[PDB]
């Protein structure tokens, strides 16, 4: 979840070891459309997206991709415009990788705030991936461009939170929208 | 039989507001009393006859 | 199937956990059996899976 | 860099297309 409004966060990357030796997802979202791919991406320590800033985007997220075994394109991709909050649960069961998106307007102060929003299925693809590790892929954009080297000019507001088994009684309103939730745990 | 749902009902064309990923509903007992048109947009309510 | 052998086939002998329905691991590293780092190369302690 | 903080009543989705 993240309340950005610059589309810094764009995308995330999935894998065990994040390197060649295993499989990776690799999902980036651009302004026009999306790519996801399942191919043995070769991760460095800090994958981020390079912009030559308007447009021609370069990938140096990964160092080589040579399975590729597995691509999808949507470009409907977890946008939701640009005028506040965009949460987003992703689940990978039985191989198959959903993911979840709701948008909900903030109104309040930097916090999160009371209530209910429940959030609606995106997508639904099978990777057959064990994924165990992840990290946010997010644009520099340092008005200029910048190589593959890591430690970039980081110079020129997310939370992460885990899932667990819980049991959970849904209410639904007399629309059908979810107005109220308890965890039994 | 819409998507191989087999049964007996009434149309009524209710007023209910259906999401893009959802096409089936159902009631206490879960039996499907509202189901989408895979043709068309509308929404038609399935309830038992006399 | 070829009279002189048809060799365009594996089945990954090996493999260190069991896998997971419905998933796919075509990775073709050498499978380490031993103790000793497996290198890359064949050894008495890590042979080829497929 | 890190901050802890606690989600109240958010992190619910729907189960079923029903």
């Amino acid at each position: 979840a993240s309340t950005e409004k610059s589309n810094i966060i764009r995308g995330w990357i999935f894998g065990t070891t994040l390197d060649s030796k295993t499989q990776s997802l690799l999902i980036v979202n651009n302004a026009t459309n999306v790519v996801i791919k399942v191919c043995e991406f070769q991760f460095c320590n800090d994958p981020f997206l390079d912009v030559y800033q308007w447009m021609e985007s370069e990938f140096r997220v990964y160092s080589s991709a040579n399975n590729c075994t597995f691509e999808y394109v949507s470009q409907p991709e977890g946008k939701e415009g640009n005028f506040n909050l965009r949460e987003f649960v992703f689940k990978n069961i039985d191989g198959y990788f959903k993911i979840y998106s709701k948008h909900t307007p903030i109104n309040l102060e930097r916090d999160l705030p009371q209530g209910f929003s429940a959030l609606e299925p995106l997508v639904d693809l099978p990777i057959g991936i064990n994924i165990t590790r992840f990290q946010t892929l997010l644009a520099l954009h340092r008005s200029y461009l910048t190589p593959v080297d890591s430690s970039s000019g980081w110079t020129a507001a997310y939370y992460v939170g885990y899932l667990q088994p819980r049991t959970f009684l849904l209410k639904y309103n007399e629309n059908g929208t979810i107005t109220d939730a308890v965890d039994c745990a | 039989n819409f998507n191989g749902l087999t049964g007996t009902g009434v149309l009524t064309e209710s007023n209910k507001k259906f999401l893009p990923f959802q096409q089936f509903g159902r009631d206490i007992a879960d039996t499907t009393d509202a189901v989408r048109d895979p043709q068309t947009l509308e929404i038609l309510d399935i309830t038992p006859c006399s | 199937s070829k009279p002189s052998g048809n060799y365009n086939y594996l089945y990954r002998l090996l493999r260190k956990s069991k896998l997971k329905p419905f998933e796919r691991d075509i990775s073709t590293e050498i499978y380490q059996a031993g103790n000793k780092p497996c290198n890359g190369v064949a050894g008495p302690n890590c042979y080829s899976p497929l | 860099t890190q901050s802890y903080t606690n989600s109240f009543t958010r992190g619910v989705y729907y189960p079923d297309k029903v």
